[PDB]
Protein backbone atom coordinates (compact mmCIF):
# COMPACT_ATOMS: atom_id res chain seq x y z
CA UNK A 1 0.95 -3.58 -0.69
CA UNK A 2 0.00 0.00 0.00
CA UNK A 3 1.18 4.17 -0.37
CA UNK A 4 -0.23 6.78 0.66
CA UNK A 5 0.19 10.00 -0.58
CA UNK A 6 0.04 13.23 2.04
CA UNK A 7 -0.90 16.55 0.96
CA UNK A 8 -0.36 20.01 3.37
CA UNK A 9 -3.68 21.92 3.47
CA UNK A 10 -2.30 24.67 1.91
CA UNK A 11 -1.01 22.31 -0.96
CA UNK A 12 -2.69 24.22 -4.29
CA UNK A 13 -2.69 20.54 -5.80
CA UNK A 14 -5.87 18.85 -4.57
CA UNK A 15 -6.67 15.14 -5.47
CA UNK A 16 -8.36 14.41 -8.52
CA UNK A 17 -12.34 13.70 -7.80
CA UNK A 18 -12.29 10.09 -9.29
CA UNK A 19 -9.70 8.48 -6.61
CA UNK A 20 -12.28 9.50 -3.75
CA UNK A 21 -14.22 6.24 -4.54
CA UNK A 22 -12.77 3.20 -3.55
CA UNK A 23 -11.44 0.50 -5.94
CA UNK A 24 -10.66 2.91 -9.01
CA UNK A 25 -7.85 1.99 -11.04
CA UNK A 26 -5.03 4.03 -10.51
CA UNK A 27 -2.28 3.50 -13.25
CA UNK A 28 0.94 4.49 -12.06
CA UNK A 29 2.37 7.58 -13.32
CA UNK A 30 -1.31 8.92 -13.97
CA UNK A 31 -2.19 12.58 -12.68
CA UNK A 32 -3.60 12.37 -8.92
CA UNK A 33 -3.75 15.61 -7.67
CA UNK A 34 -3.37 19.14 -10.03
CA UNK A 35 -4.04 22.89 -9.05
CA UNK B 1 11.72 -33.14 9.74
CA UNK B 2 14.21 -29.94 10.51
CA UNK B 3 13.75 -26.65 10.89
CA UNK B 4 15.36 -23.80 9.94
CA UNK B 5 17.36 -21.67 12.15
CA UNK B 6 15.22 -18.69 12.51
CA UNK B 7 12.16 -20.76 12.63
CA UNK B 8 13.62 -22.52 15.41
CA UNK B 9 14.29 -19.02 17.16
CA UNK B 10 10.79 -17.78 16.38
CA UNK B 11 9.52 -21.30 18.59
CA UNK B 12 12.01 -20.46 20.75
CA UNK B 13 10.32 -17.37 21.55
CA UNK B 14 7.02 -18.44 21.10
CA UNK B 15 7.61 -20.88 24.31
CA UNK B 16 9.91 -18.43 26.02
CA UNK B 17 7.29 -16.07 27.75
CA UNK B 18 3.94 -17.78 28.87
CA UNK B 19 1.38 -14.92 27.98
CA UNK B 20 2.73 -15.28 24.22
CA UNK B 21 2.58 -19.35 24.62
CA UNK B 22 -0.60 -18.71 25.76
CA UNK B 23 -2.31 -16.18 22.48
CA UNK B 24 -0.40 -18.98 20.41
CA UNK B 25 -2.61 -21.36 21.49
CA UNK B 26 -5.97 -19.32 21.99
CA UNK B 27 -5.23 -18.29 18.23
CA UNK B 28 -5.71 -21.46 16.73
CA UNK B 29 -8.99 -22.26 18.90
CA UNK B 30 -11.70 -24.36 16.91
CA UNK B 31 -9.41 -24.25 13.55
CA UNK B 32 -9.65 -27.22 11.77
CA UNK B 33 -7.65 -27.30 8.80
CA UNK B 34 -3.68 -26.85 8.98
CA UNK B 35 -2.14 -24.99 9.98
CA UNK B 36 -4.27 -26.08 13.73
CA UNK B 37 -1.22 -25.29 16.47
CA UNK B 38 1.90 -22.86 16.64
CA UNK B 39 4.10 -26.06 15.53
CA UNK B 40 1.86 -26.73 12.70
CA UNK B 41 2.30 -22.96 11.77
CA UNK B 42 5.92 -23.29 11.77
CA UNK B 43 6.43 -26.24 9.82
CA UNK B 44 4.39 -24.74 7.25
CA UNK B 45 6.82 -21.64 7.40
CA UNK B 46 9.40 -23.86 7.00
CA UNK B 47 7.90 -24.91 3.39
CA UNK B 48 7.05 -21.23 2.47
CA UNK B 49 9.98 -19.53 3.00
CA UNK B 50 11.83 -22.47 0.72
CA UNK B 51 9.59 -21.95 -1.77
CA UNK B 52 8.48 -19.20 -4.20
CA UNK B 53 4.76 -17.63 -4.79
CA UNK B 54 2.73 -18.96 -7.51
CA UNK B 55 -0.73 -17.33 -9.09
CA UNK B 56 -3.68 -17.81 -7.97
CA UNK B 57 -4.52 -17.18 -4.25
CA UNK B 58 -6.28 -13.79 -3.01
CA UNK B 59 -2.78 -12.78 -1.59
CA UNK B 60 0.22 -14.17 -0.96
CA UNK B 61 1.62 -17.22 0.87
CA UNK B 62 2.21 -15.83 4.54
CA UNK B 63 -0.83 -14.53 4.47
CA UNK B 64 -3.46 -17.15 3.50
CA UNK B 65 -2.26 -19.32 6.03
CA UNK B 66 -2.56 -16.35 8.89
CA UNK B 67 -5.69 -14.71 8.21
CA UNK B 68 -7.52 -16.87 10.16
CA UNK B 69 -5.30 -16.47 13.25
CA UNK B 70 -5.09 -12.29 12.31
CA UNK B 71 -8.70 -12.61 12.77
CA UNK B 72 -8.78 -13.55 16.55
CA UNK B 73 -8.22 -11.22 19.78
CA UNK B 74 -5.36 -13.43 20.52
CA UNK B 75 -3.83 -13.14 17.00
CA UNK B 76 -4.06 -9.40 17.31
CA UNK B 77 -2.30 -9.47 21.03
CA UNK B 78 0.24 -11.21 19.71
CA UNK B 79 0.46 -9.61 16.36
CA UNK B 80 0.90 -6.08 18.08
CA UNK B 81 3.83 -7.07 20.14
CA UNK B 82 7.55 -5.20 19.13
CA UNK B 83 9.28 -8.25 20.56
CA UNK B 84 7.36 -10.65 18.14
CA UNK B 85 7.68 -8.52 15.01
CA UNK B 86 11.37 -8.66 15.16
CA UNK B 87 11.27 -12.21 14.43
CA UNK B 88 8.50 -12.00 11.79
CA UNK B 89 11.08 -9.53 10.23
CA UNK B 90 14.22 -12.27 10.45
CA UNK B 91 11.94 -14.60 8.90
CA UNK B 92 10.63 -12.70 6.15
CA UNK B 93 13.86 -11.33 5.58
CA UNK B 94 15.13 -14.45 5.20
CA UNK B 95 12.62 -15.66 3.02
CA UNK B 96 13.73 -12.57 1.06
CA UNK B 97 17.05 -14.28 0.35
CA UNK B 98 15.75 -17.03 -1.36
CA UNK B 99 13.51 -15.16 -3.36
CA UNK B 100 16.58 -13.49 -4.62
CA UNK B 101 17.93 -16.57 -5.55
CA UNK B 102 18.32 -18.30 -8.84
CA UNK B 103 16.66 -20.99 -7.19
CA UNK B 104 13.64 -18.94 -6.87
CA UNK B 105 13.01 -18.95 -11.05
CA UNK B 106 11.18 -22.45 -10.60
CA UNK B 107 7.76 -20.75 -10.49
CA UNK B 108 8.72 -18.72 -13.51
CA UNK B 109 7.03 -21.45 -15.87
CA UNK B 110 3.97 -22.07 -17.98
CA UNK B 111 2.59 -24.60 -15.90
CA UNK B 112 -0.12 -25.70 -14.41
CA UNK B 113 -0.21 -26.78 -11.03
CA UNK B 114 -3.79 -27.47 -10.12
CA UNK B 115 -7.31 -26.13 -10.95
CA UNK B 116 -6.40 -22.88 -9.29
CA UNK B 117 -2.77 -22.30 -9.39
CA UNK B 118 -0.04 -21.69 -12.10
CA UNK B 119 3.35 -20.34 -12.85
CA UNK B 120 3.74 -16.72 -13.54
CA UNK B 121 3.97 -17.70 -17.56
CA UNK B 122 1.22 -19.37 -17.71
CA UNK B 123 -0.95 -17.24 -19.90
CA UNK B 124 -3.94 -16.95 -16.96
CA UNK B 125 -1.04 -15.50 -14.79
CA UNK B 126 0.03 -13.07 -18.01
CA UNK B 127 -3.19 -11.67 -18.45
CA UNK B 128 -4.23 -11.34 -15.47
CA UNK B 129 -1.24 -8.50 -15.11
CA UNK B 130 -1.90 -7.19 -17.87
CA UNK B 131 -5.74 -6.64 -17.03
CA UNK B 132 -4.95 -2.82 -16.93
CA UNK B 133 -3.10 -2.13 -19.84
CA UNK B 134 -5.01 -1.90 -22.87
CA UNK B 135 -4.83 -4.72 -24.83
CA UNK B 136 -0.42 -4.95 -24.95
CA UNK B 137 1.04 -7.99 -23.88
CA UNK B 138 2.70 -9.47 -20.85
CA UNK B 139 6.79 -9.10 -23.14
CA UNK B 140 4.79 -5.53 -24.84
CA UNK B 141 4.38 -4.07 -21.46
CA UNK B 142 7.29 -5.22 -19.21
CA UNK B 143 11.00 -5.71 -20.13
CA UNK B 144 12.37 -9.29 -20.53
CA UNK B 145 12.94 -12.04 -23.17
CA UNK B 146 9.63 -13.51 -23.98
CA UNK B 147 12.25 -16.51 -25.84
CA UNK B 148 14.32 -16.63 -22.68
CA UNK B 149 13.59 -19.85 -20.03
CA UNK B 150 12.13 -18.20 -16.75
CA UNK B 151 11.49 -14.59 -19.28
CA UNK B 152 15.11 -14.19 -18.60
CA UNK B 153 14.44 -12.90 -15.28
CA UNK B 154 17.15 -13.95 -12.74
CA UNK B 155 14.84 -14.89 -9.62
CA UNK B 156 11.69 -14.17 -8.31
CA UNK B 157 12.46 -10.90 -6.87
CA UNK B 158 13.52 -9.77 -10.09
CA UNK B 159 10.38 -10.76 -12.06
CA UNK B 160 8.15 -9.09 -8.87
CA UNK B 161 10.20 -5.86 -9.62
CA UNK B 162 9.97 -5.99 -13.01
CA UNK B 163 10.70 -2.92 -15.00
CA UNK B 164 8.12 -1.45 -17.71
CA UNK B 165 9.58 -1.84 -21.19
CA UNK B 166 8.09 1.35 -22.87
CA UNK B 167 6.66 3.83 -20.16
CA UNK B 168 6.10 6.60 -22.62
CA UNK B 169 3.22 4.29 -24.25
CA UNK B 170 1.84 2.07 -20.99
CA UNK B 171 2.21 4.74 -18.30
CA UNK B 172 3.19 8.38 -19.56
CA UNK B 173 3.61 10.87 -17.37
CA UNK B 174 0.36 12.32 -17.61
CA UNK B 175 0.83 16.15 -18.71
CA UNK B 176 4.57 16.14 -19.26
CA UNK B 177 7.17 16.16 -17.01
CA UNK B 178 8.17 19.76 -17.32
CA UNK B 179 4.72 20.71 -15.94
CA UNK B 180 5.88 21.17 -12.25
CA UNK B 181 1.66 21.92 -11.13
CA UNK B 182 0.84 18.18 -11.33
CA UNK B 183 1.32 15.03 -9.00
CA UNK B 184 1.54 11.73 -10.02
CA UNK B 185 0.81 8.13 -8.54
CA UNK B 186 3.65 6.79 -7.03
CA UNK B 187 2.71 3.25 -7.46
CA UNK B 188 0.61 1.27 -9.87
CA UNK B 189 -2.51 0.32 -7.79
CA UNK B 190 -6.58 0.39 -7.16
CA UNK B 191 -7.69 3.59 -4.75
CA UNK B 192 -8.46 2.75 -1.12
CA UNK B 193 -9.09 5.98 0.92
CA UNK B 194 -9.25 9.33 0.37
CA UNK B 195 -9.59 11.80 3.56
CA UNK B 196 -9.66 15.31 4.24
CA UNK B 197 -8.80 17.65 7.20
CA UNK B 198 -6.53 14.75 8.56
CA UNK B 199 -5.26 14.93 12.35
CA UNK B 200 -3.36 12.74 14.88
CA UNK B 201 -4.80 10.73 17.44
CA UNK B 202 -3.64 9.57 20.75
CA UNK B 203 -4.95 6.11 20.12
CA UNK B 204 -5.72 3.94 17.85
CA UNK B 205 -8.87 2.77 19.43
CA UNK B 206 -12.87 3.26 17.53
CA UNK B 207 -13.17 6.99 16.17
CA UNK B 208 -13.25 5.17 12.86
CA UNK B 209 -9.66 3.62 12.91
CA UNK B 210 -8.90 6.38 10.84
CA UNK B 211 -5.42 8.40 10.22
CA UNK B 212 -3.48 9.49 12.55
CA UNK B 213 -0.60 11.63 11.28
CA UNK B 214 2.07 11.52 14.62
CA UNK B 215 1.49 7.33 14.77
CA UNK B 216 1.84 7.62 10.36
CA UNK B 217 4.63 9.77 10.36
CA UNK B 218 5.88 8.01 13.94
CA UNK B 219 6.15 11.28 15.50
CA UNK B 220 8.43 13.44 12.86
CA UNK B 221 8.83 17.07 13.09
CA UNK B 222 7.35 18.01 9.92
CA UNK B 223 3.93 15.93 11.47
CA UNK B 224 2.39 19.38 12.25
CA UNK B 225 3.01 20.97 8.62
CA UNK B 226 0.36 18.35 7.62
CA UNK B 227 -2.62 18.76 10.33
CA UNK B 228 -5.28 19.64 8.28
CA UNK B 229 -4.29 18.53 5.34
CA UNK B 230 -5.28 15.55 2.82
CA UNK B 231 -4.40 11.61 1.78
CA UNK B 232 -4.33 9.69 -0.80
CA UNK B 233 -4.25 5.72 -0.67
CA UNK B 234 -3.71 3.04 -3.00
CA UNK B 235 -3.78 -0.63 -2.71
CA UNK B 236 -0.90 -2.84 -5.06
CA UNK B 237 -2.54 -6.14 -5.49
CA UNK B 238 -0.94 -9.46 -6.12
CA UNK B 239 -0.10 -9.10 -9.69
CA UNK B 240 0.44 -5.23 -9.61
CA UNK B 241 3.96 -3.95 -10.54
CA UNK B 242 5.76 -3.37 -7.59
CA UNK B 243 8.27 -0.36 -8.52
CA UNK B 244 7.88 3.11 -6.77
CA UNK B 245 7.95 6.06 -9.29
CA UNK B 246 8.47 9.93 -8.26
CA UNK B 247 5.52 11.55 -7.83
CA UNK B 248 6.82 14.89 -8.58
CA UNK B 249 9.56 16.97 -9.71
CA UNK B 250 11.33 17.84 -6.40
CA UNK B 251 14.16 16.75 -3.94
CA UNK B 252 13.94 13.93 -1.70
CA UNK B 253 14.04 15.67 2.35
CA UNK B 254 13.73 12.53 4.27
CA UNK B 255 13.57 8.90 4.41
CA UNK B 256 12.47 6.99 7.49
CA UNK B 257 12.35 3.34 7.99
CA UNK B 258 9.67 2.67 10.68
CA UNK B 259 9.89 -1.24 12.17
CA UNK B 260 6.00 -2.12 12.89
CA UNK B 261 3.66 -4.66 12.68
CA UNK B 262 2.81 -7.40 9.71
CA UNK B 263 -0.62 -9.18 10.91
CA UNK B 264 -2.08 -6.49 12.62
CA UNK B 265 -5.80 -5.85 11.31
CA UNK B 266 -8.19 -3.26 12.47
CA UNK B 267 -9.89 -4.61 15.83
CA UNK B 268 -13.12 -3.56 15.08
CA UNK B 269 -12.83 -6.14 12.03
CA UNK B 270 -11.75 -9.18 14.23
CA UNK B 271 -14.21 -11.88 14.04
CA UNK B 272 -15.79 -11.09 10.24
CA UNK B 273 -15.97 -13.46 7.71
CA UNK B 274 -13.77 -14.14 5.82
CA UNK B 275 -14.91 -15.24 2.28
CA UNK B 276 -14.07 -18.11 0.39
CA UNK B 277 -13.47 -16.07 -2.75
CA UNK B 278 -11.51 -13.52 -4.54
CA UNK B 279 -14.24 -10.70 -4.68
CA UNK B 280 -15.51 -10.03 -1.40
CA UNK B 281 -12.70 -8.28 0.86
CA UNK B 282 -11.44 -9.90 3.85
CA UNK B 283 -10.89 -7.92 7.00
CA UNK B 284 -7.68 -7.44 6.32
CA UNK B 285 -8.03 -5.64 3.42
CA UNK B 286 -10.72 -3.81 5.05
CA UNK B 287 -7.39 -2.60 7.41
CA UNK B 288 -5.50 -0.52 5.53
CA UNK B 289 -6.38 2.78 6.66
CA UNK B 290 -6.12 1.48 10.21
CA UNK B 291 -2.37 -0.38 9.50
CA UNK B 292 -0.84 2.87 7.77
CA UNK B 293 -0.74 3.85 11.26
CA UNK B 294 1.89 0.98 12.32
CA UNK B 295 3.01 -1.37 9.57
CA UNK B 296 6.21 -1.80 8.86
CA UNK B 297 6.86 1.23 6.43
CA UNK B 298 8.85 3.76 5.35
CA UNK B 299 8.23 7.46 5.11
CA UNK B 300 9.23 10.03 2.61
CA UNK B 301 8.90 13.48 2.83
CA UNK B 302 9.66 15.17 -1.36
CA UNK B 303 9.90 19.20 -1.49
CA UNK B 304 8.43 19.78 -4.71
CA UNK B 305 10.07 22.11 -7.04
CA UNK B 306 6.75 24.15 -7.00
CA UNK B 307 6.51 25.55 -3.62
CA UNK B 308 2.61 25.79 -4.35
CA UNK B 309 2.67 22.26 -3.74
CA UNK B 310 5.59 22.41 -1.20
CA UNK B 311 6.27 19.69 1.33
CA UNK B 312 4.54 16.53 0.52
CA UNK B 313 4.89 12.89 2.03
CA UNK B 314 4.28 9.52 1.07
CA UNK B 315 4.67 6.00 2.65
CA UNK B 316 5.23 3.19 1.60
CA UNK B 317 3.44 0.83 3.82
CA UNK B 318 4.14 -2.99 4.35
CA UNK B 319 1.26 -5.52 3.64
CA UNK B 320 2.12 -9.21 5.78
CA UNK B 321 4.99 -10.81 3.68
CA UNK B 322 5.78 -7.84 1.15
CA UNK B 323 7.19 -5.03 3.75
CA UNK B 324 10.57 -4.39 3.06
CA UNK B 325 10.49 -0.63 1.69
CA UNK B 326 13.87 0.23 -0.42
CA UNK B 327 14.25 3.51 -1.70
CA UNK B 328 16.62 3.68 -4.37
CA UNK B 329 16.99 7.43 -4.40
CA UNK B 330 19.29 9.31 -1.22
CA UNK B 331 18.18 12.45 1.07
CA UNK B 332 19.19 15.37 -1.27
CA UNK B 333 18.75 13.84 -4.58
CA UNK B 334 16.37 15.61 -7.30
CA UNK B 335 13.74 13.43 -9.32
CA UNK B 336 11.55 14.30 -12.13
CA UNK B 337 8.16 12.88 -12.00
CA UNK B 338 8.05 9.45 -13.01
CA UNK B 339 11.90 8.82 -11.72
CA UNK B 340 12.19 5.85 -10.24
CA UNK B 341 12.18 6.21 -6.79
CA UNK B 342 12.42 2.63 -5.04
CA UNK B 343 10.34 -0.68 -4.66
CA UNK B 344 8.77 -3.45 -2.42
CA UNK B 345 10.56 -6.80 -1.85
CA UNK B 346 9.23 -10.13 -0.12
CA UNK B 347 10.92 -9.07 3.91
CA UNK B 348 10.58 -7.54 6.92
N1 LIG C 1 1.79 -6.65 -2.18
C1 LIG C 1 0.94 -7.71 -2.73
C2 LIG C 1 -0.45 -7.67 -2.11
C3 LIG C 1 -0.50 -8.17 -0.69
C4 LIG C 1 0.48 -8.17 0.26
N2 LIG C 1 0.01 -8.72 1.42
C5 LIG C 1 -1.29 -9.09 1.25
C6 LIG C 1 -2.19 -9.69 2.14
C7 LIG C 1 -3.45 -9.96 1.67
C8 LIG C 1 -3.83 -9.65 0.36
C9 LIG C 1 -2.95 -9.05 -0.51
C10 LIG C 1 -1.66 -8.76 -0.07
Amino acid sequence: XSFALGLRKDCRAEIVEKFTEPGTVIRINEVVAAL
Amino acid sequence: FGLMQPIQEFKAFIESDPVVHQEFIDMFEGIQDSPRNYQELCNMFNDIFRKAPVYGDLGPPVYMIMAKLMNTRAGFSAFTRQRLNLHFKKLFDTWGLFLSSKDSRNVLVADQFDDRHCGWLNERALSAMVKHYNGRAFDEVFLCDKNAPYYGFNSYDDFFNRRFRNRDIDRPVVGGVNNTTLISAACESLSYNVSYDVQSLDTLVFKGETYSLKHLLNNDPFTPQFEHGSILQGFLNVTAYHRWHAPVNGTIVKIINVPGTYFAQAPSTIGDPIPDNDYDPPPYLKSLVYFSNIAARQIMFIEADNKEIGLIFLVFIGMTEISTCEATVSEGQHVNRGDDLGMFHFGG
